[PDB]
């Protein structure tokens, strides 16, 4: 599915497998929260992002 | 290189 | 109103996946 639709012209499309354990996330892998711990601001937040 | 749809810009009268 | 002229080839697709100066295949 990812190979067939890798060249979609209007938007983005992505196929993923379900997470191994229900209730611990939307998918497998890692989930990090980047935190504005110094109040750099939304523009600086998007720059660092 | 990803294939894209291209539109040739043309001028037409519009009210 | 400004910034375009007749005959210009504008891209109407894949805009989020294209960076300035990148090579593309026109359809």
């Amino acid at each position: 599915v990812n190979q067939h639709f890798a060249n979609l012209d209007d938007g983005a499309i992505m196929a993923v497998p379900p997470p191994p354990v229900e209730g611990l996330g939307n998918s497998g892998g890692f989930a990090l929260r980047l935190q504005d711990r110094a109040g750099l601001g939304r523009d600086a937040l998007l720059a660092a992002r | 290189a990803r294939e894209v749809d291209v539109l040739s810009v043309k001028t037409e009268p519009f009210t | 109103s400004e910034g375009l002229q007749a005959g210009d080839k504008v891209i109407t697709s894949s805009l989020a996946a294209i960076r300035p100066g990148a090579k593309v295949i026109p359809r």
